[PDB]
């Protein structure tokens, strides 16, 4: 409800079993670029190592999986507050109309409004957005550690059927955005041209 | 399949308000170091706080379903190993009666 | 393996070494705190590791309808009521092995003769 | 450093510290208690949304103000084109022998003069006035006060 | 924290080179020795009031420093739980006074390991070398690069 | 409300008549933070209210470990008279309470 766009958020693991260093980077909408994990942490306001791992892994002895996040802290180590991390997304979004001080505004927009929408758009809720973004490396790690299989995709239960009702919903939304569209059309032509 | 209904949605807002009123703490304040046992709550793919007797929550909110007072449709999931209560209000869900 | 976390900053320490008494310290990157270790062990690997094999017990597991029962024996109470489930680990290398919860002590034993 | 930071100054002052942190819950053994769980259950009970309201009157009598109707619209919003028809006026011609004496005295107050102020003042056809404007004064397009008239400099080095 | 202490909304850039309060009275105190067309039609997005209020002012987080800038902390908006909360202030004669709660807002604290700057960042991350070293910032202390307000405004005082 | 940065020229001075510093002088008070339930907050929020009216007391046991604040009767028999106070946090650190004023902008 409110917008029906929709906005696709990947966190990925890179390197193989084989590497010396895995690190994870997250893809961010209007970056162009994929940017380690712990850098979007502290654009988030958990500049702290320790307050980072504690959103990923619930455990204190779970080692094994704490290992796994030492090369993730180990490559965001450059960036250590809040308003450089910010200024590094933005570097890399593709807007180029920003020149060197939109950029912080422009990233902080970004991860408000674009990143991972369906928990909330609105300014005051890094905290969620923070939980959540650990909560999916958390699950990342998990499968990576031969703890859980990966999720089959053809469960019935994390499908949906699109009735007469939802299909005509988004007719009706598209439609009605051109209406709308069409009907300031008019009015600018109205007011310029000065028709009745 | 003879039996088999599709789910037409419901605003989800009024079973988060429920949560609230019953104990669900907000995710604002919670620290996994301090309450490693808590259940987290989930409505509708959004992680809105943790729950410390995920039992008599679970109950309460069945109940209420079974009654009437929330709607039929509206699914409900308490994975207690994974310790997560997953609700689920959005249209497109495919269920039966038993 | 332990991790260890800064005092003054929360940031994690990291290893290093003092010729000056041959010791090991850990310290900080950013703000310069140090800490002697209390153990020599910095890093483990484990290739075969048995972590996870009883992942997934809670107060609750009882209540589970879906978990099976079984009449099994719990050798910390002498009680006959139990839920029992294989391993966690989804590796495609693990035995068979059971592991049994018991409903009155929430004591957990496995069915493994060979090892134990 | 940088010298400018741009800070906005305000009256604040520390009037406490947060000692304990409180959740009140209703007491199970009041009398008026389940008044307040009729309450909580009355919420989820609640549809605030209404129903659409389904037209009864006859279908070709709703459908009367749709399409060429002989209705004349009654509406006064965003009509530009009415404002503007109303107000116009024209004069004419108001002889040479007036005008080209006029208009030093318009230069003279101000030696960069507009089209559009001038016909203002003046209030003469376009056509005539543009006969009497270019003998007197002259425009300079390309310079940086481009489309504007100017006294010739025969009469304004004077 | 060193007194006194002031609290007041400034914007968040370059508050690693900012002035400390101690230094603009330094400062300060240095001048008193030298004196002695459009498009005529655009479409205007209709927003809450409420958002664009709280856009507006919540454009500057608070900035809390004291006087030597041993401690600086900028203060986020918080607005899960920003209007559920009531305060109870004790009184002096064992009586309680409630107030009703505005705003929350969570103070991090703000260069106090001499943190870098974004073209230093992005130099090091990038191909300059195979990884950062461990203790690289170790190393550019001692040269004297990548200091702090703190160590900034102690040896300008001291150096008075 | 927009007004000069670093202020080295000393502005300040002029622009306003009162001190531009915290004031760090009733910040050793006891304070209490409380959640209330919404039927509760709905009604002790208003600003249409709390004219210094008596809400209720708070009733401690003199060996400590429960608390208790019990309301007045003007509720009108529609809500609990009896609440139990349970402290999410027995310590709570590092939390305070700080306030917000306008400050006069002549002389
Ligand atoms: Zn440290
Ligand atoms: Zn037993």
């Amino acid at each position: 409800k409110g917008s029906r766009f929709i906005s696709t958020l990947q966190v990925k693991l890179y390197g193989r079993e084989g590497s010396s260093a895995r690190t994870i980077k997250a893809t961010l909408p209007y970056i162009k670029q994929d940017i380690p994990i712990v850098i979007i942490f502290r654009a988030l306001g958990i500049i702290p190592d320790g307050e980072i791992l504690e959103h990923i892994c619930y455990d204190v002895n779970d080692w094994q999986m704490l290992e796994m996040l030492k090369p993730c802290v180990e490559d965001g180590f450059v960036i250590q507050d809040r308003e450089t991390a910010l200024d590094f997304i933005g570097r890399r979004g593709t807007a180029l109309g920003i020149k060197k001080e939109k950029r912080i505004q422009y990233a902080k927009d970004i991860l408000q409004k674009e990143f991972l929408p369906h928990i909330t758009q609105l300014e005051g809720f890094e905290s969620r957005k923070a939980f959540f973004l650990g909560y999916m490396i958390n699950r990342l790690l998990l499968c990576a550690l031969d703890r859980k299989d990966q999720d089959d995709r053809d469960h019935f239960g994390k499908k949906r059927l699109d009735l007469a009702g939802p299909l005509l919903a988004q007719l009706f939304k598209t439609l009605f955005k051109k209406l709308t569209k069409d009907i300031f059309r008019y009015m600018q032509r109205t007011v310029e041209e000065a028709h009745d | 399949s003879l039996m088999s209904c599709i789910s037409v949605g419901t605003d989800p807002m009024p079973i988060i308000t429920f949560l609230s009123e019953w104990g669900m703490e907000p995710l604002e304040d919670y620290v996994p170091h301090q309450s490693p046992d808590a259940t987290r709550v989930f409505v509708n793919g959004v992680w809105h706080g943790v729950h410390r007797n995920p039992a008599r929550l679970m109950e309460t909110l069945r109940t209420l379903r079974r009654k009437g007072d929330i709607n039929p449709e509206v699914s409900m999931i308490r994975d207690i190993r994974e310790k997560e209560l997953k609700i689920f209000t959005d249209a497109g869900r495919v269920y039966r009666p038993l | 393996t332990t991790f260890r976390f800064c005092r003054d900053c929360n940031n994690m320490l990291y290893p290093r070494e003092d010729k000056e008494n041959n010791r090991l310290l850990f310290e900080c990157r950013t703000c310069s705190y140090v800490e002697e270790a209390g153990s020599p062990l910095v890093y483990r690997h484990e290739l075969i590791t048995n972590i996870g094999e009883t992942a997934g017990v809670v107060q609750d597991i009882g209540s589970d309808p879906t978990l099976p029962r079984s009449d099994r024996e719990c050798p910390k109470c002498h009680s006959r009521e139990n839920v029992f489930f294989q391993s966690q680990q989804r590796r495609k290398d693990t035995s068979m092995v059971l592991f049994f919860v018991c409903l009155s002590c929430s004591h957990i034993f496995t069915s493994d003769q060979k090892n134990k | 450093y940088i010298p400018y930071v741009k800070t906005i100054p305000k009256k604040t002052a520390i009037v406490g510290t947060v000692c304990h942190e409180c959740q009140v819950m209703p007491s199970m053994n009041d009398p008026n208690y389940h008044k307040i769980v009729e309450q909580r259950r009355n919420i989820v009970k609640l549809n605030n949304k209404e129903r659409i309201t389904t037209l009864d009157e006859t279908v070709g009598v709703t459908m009367s103000h749709t399409g060429m109707s002989m209705r004349s619209d009654n509406s006064n919003f965003l009509k530009v084109g009415r404002e503007k028809a109303k107000s116009n006026i024209k004069s004419i011609r108001m002889p040479k022998k007036e005008i080209l004496d006029y208009l030093f005295k318009l230069f003279d107050e101000y030696d960069y003069w507009s089209l559009k102020g001038l016909k203002e003042r003046t209030r003469q056809p376009e056509a005539h006035l543009k006969e009497c404007l270019d003998k007197v004064a002259t425009l300079v397009k390309k310079g940086p006060y481009a489309f504007k008239y100017t006294l010739r400099p025969e009469y304004k080095k004077l | 924290f060193h007194l006194p202490v002031r609290l007041h909304r400034k914007d968040t850039r370059n508050l690693q080179f900012q002035l400390t309060r101690a230094e603009i009275v330094q400062r300060q105190k240095e001048i008193s020795e030298y004196k002695k067309l459009r498009r005529k039609t655009r479409q205007l997005k209709v927003l809450d009031e409420n958002a664009k209020k709280l856009r507006f002012e919540e454009f500057y987080p608070w900035v809390m420093e004291d006087f030597d800038g041993y401690n600086t902390w900028v203060g986020s908006y918080e607005a899960g739980n920003s209007d559920s909360y009531v305060l109870l202030s004790v009184e002096d004669d064992g009586s309680f006074t409630m107030i009703p709660a505005d705003k929350v807002y969570k103070f991090t604290a703000r260069n106090k390991y001499a943190t870098l700057t974004i073209d230093e960042a992005e130099k090091r991350m990038d191909k300059k070398s195979g990884e950062v070293p461990r203790w690289l910032m170790k190393h550019l202390d001692n040269i004297g690069t990548t200091t702090t307000r703190y160590d900034r405004t102690r040896r300008k005082l001291k150096a008075v | 409300e927009v007004f000069d940065g670093n202020d080295i020229e000393n502005n300040e001075t002029k622009v306003y008549e009162e001190s531009l510093d915290l004031d760090l002088e009733r910040s050793n008070r006891q304070v209490w933070l409380v959640r209330l339930p919404m039927f509760l907050a709905e009604k002790w929020r208003d600003r249409n209210n709390l004219h210094g009216q008596e809400l209720g007391k708070i009733r401690i046991n003199k060996d400590g470990s429960k608390i208790t604040l019990l309301l007045n009767e003007n509720d009108n028999d529609s809500i609990p008279h009896e609440y139990d106070l349970e402290l999410t946090k027995k310590v709570v650190e590092n939390e305070y309470v700080f306030t917000e004023q306008n400050l006069k902008k002549y002389q």
